[PDB]
């Protein structure tokens, strides 16, 4: 099979920059025909991969100028003149010059903007949850930047371990920031043993880390 | 060109997996499959006329046919395992003749297939309740399998929406949040209200979300 090696796997480019992205096979992509079947794809987030480029260097109906192919035989290129907000995504080659086709491993764009501090909201559990015999406690941190961030679950100032799950979005499309969800999960008897329930944010844009808190109860 | 993709999203190991696309020249179509979190991998391809191409990873455990009449193109894979969970992707392009054809121009919207022996099960939606911004959501517990779909407002809403990537505990469930910021000051005027849709159990769920009686 041929081999299809992306270059670089992430893509970190500042607003209005160019940005190239390297494709290399292991065997020539020209076919017998004279063509060579190399093509590229963006991938946005939640979305179907979205064709840009076919014959290395031919761009699709509706594609954007700013998007650029070329290469010959084993090294291809694809080259973005200046990169926009709505570029953010993964972008893969394929060749189906040869059986099996093949894919690269992708590249994800994103954008280094600014420091963007989170903003942190916690979440008591509902009441009717409460009903069935769970809580789950959720924390909020909304359109930060970069994607690093460290939650902290406290409950009545002890530190939790192994009870919580948390999920990033991809970077947004418009503001090129992160958000994160972190639920806690009790039994309702662990959660009626405690008053203070606590998360603890750390991030780059917050001088001092942020505690968002509410005590058992209280409405 | 537009493609309509269709199938079960659940089998059992060991069964077939079937998935169906409708294009909307003559076509030459292929199907393309994605892990969840990983990169593309292509499956086969039908020709103008009918040849097939397959890949060899799949140890011939995989079929794509034509219906006589229409554009209609059919994946069958054959003994399934975990490592077919993806999502299933057909893709066309125009076939004008043997020196004209194309590959991959236009794809249908995915189609996740999880194989697992677990039953269908609908989810339970709870209200995560709230200057100048407040945020506000939707918990979204215990289903199977994934996906769900949240829209705010009846899909009115949708500025500052936040729909996570689903976790999946240990109980072998999916749990997700959908939040959304709204000016603090709209929350004594406007109605909040998440649509929960789990289609493999067939299950819409409409859910106010607001603040906790005092
Ligand atoms: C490698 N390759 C290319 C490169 N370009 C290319 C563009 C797009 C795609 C693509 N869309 N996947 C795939 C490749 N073109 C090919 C045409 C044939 C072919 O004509 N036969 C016989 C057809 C019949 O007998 O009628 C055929 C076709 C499919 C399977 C088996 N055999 C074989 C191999 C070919």
């Amino acid at each position: 099979d041929v081999v299809m090696t992306q270059s670089p796997l992430s893509l970190p480019v500042t607003l209005g920059q160019p940005a190239s992205i390297s494709c290399k096979s292991s065997q020539s992509l020209l076919y017998t025909d004279g063509k060579t079947y190399l093509y590229w794809f963006l991938q946005r987030p939640g979305q179907s991969p979205r064709r840009l480029i076919y014959l290395v260097s031919k761009l699709d109906s509706g594609v954007p100028d700013r998007f650029s192919g070329s290469g010959s035989g084993t090294d291809f290129t694809l080259k973005i003149s200046r990169v926009e907000a709505e570029d953010v995504g993964v972008y893969y080659c394929l060749q189906s010059t040869h059986f099996p086709h093949t894919f690269g491993g992708g590249t994800k764009v994103e954008i280094k903007r600014t420091v963007a501090a989170p903003s942190v909201f916690i979440f008591p559990p509902s009441d009717e949850q409460l009903k069935s015999g769970t809580a789950s406690v959720v924390c909020l941190l909304n359109n930060f930047y970069p994607r690093e961030a460290k939650v902290q679950w406290k409950v009545d100032n002890a530190l939790q371990s192994g009870n919580s799950q948390e999920s990033v979005t991809e970077q947004d499309s418009k503001d090129s920031t992160y958000s994160l969800s972190s639920t806690l999960t009790l039994s309702k008897a662990d959660y009626e043993k405690h008053k203070v329930y606590a998360c603890e944010v750390t991030h780059q844009g917050l001088s001092s880390p942020v505690t968002k808190s509410f005590n058992r109860g209280e409405c | 060109v537009q493609l309509q993709e269709s199938g079960p999203g659940l089998v059992k190991p060991s069964e077939t997996l079937s998935l169906t696309c409708t294009v909307s020249t003559s076509y030459i179509v292929d199907w393309i499959r994605q892990p969840p979190g990983k990169g593309l991998e292509w499956i086969g391809v039908i020709w103008a006329g009918g040849s097939t191409g397959y890949n060899s990873a799949l140890r011939s455990r995989v079929s794509i046919t034509k219906d006589t009449s229409k554009n209609q193109f059919s994946l069958k894979l054959s003994s399934v395992t975990a490592a077919d969970t993806a999502v299933y992707y057909c893709a066309s392009a125009a076939y004008y003749s043997y020196y004209n054809y194309d590959g991959f121009a236009y794809w249908g919207q995915g189609t996740l297939v999880t194989v697992s022996s677990a039953s269908t099960k609908g989810p339970s939606v709870f209200p995560l309740a709230p200057g100048g911004t407040a945020a506000l959501g939707c918990l979204v517990k215990d289903y199977f399998p994934e996906p769900v779909t949240v829209s705010w407002n009846s899909g009115a809403l949708t500025s500052g929406v936040h729909t996570f990537p689903a976790v999946l505990q240990s109980s072998g469930l999916y749990s997700l949040s959908s939040v959304v910021t709204v000016p603090s000051s709209s929350l004594g005027t406007q109605t909040y209200i998440c649509n929960v849709n789990h289609k493999p159990s067939n299950t819409k769920v409409d859910k106010k979300v607001e603040p906790k009686s005092c």
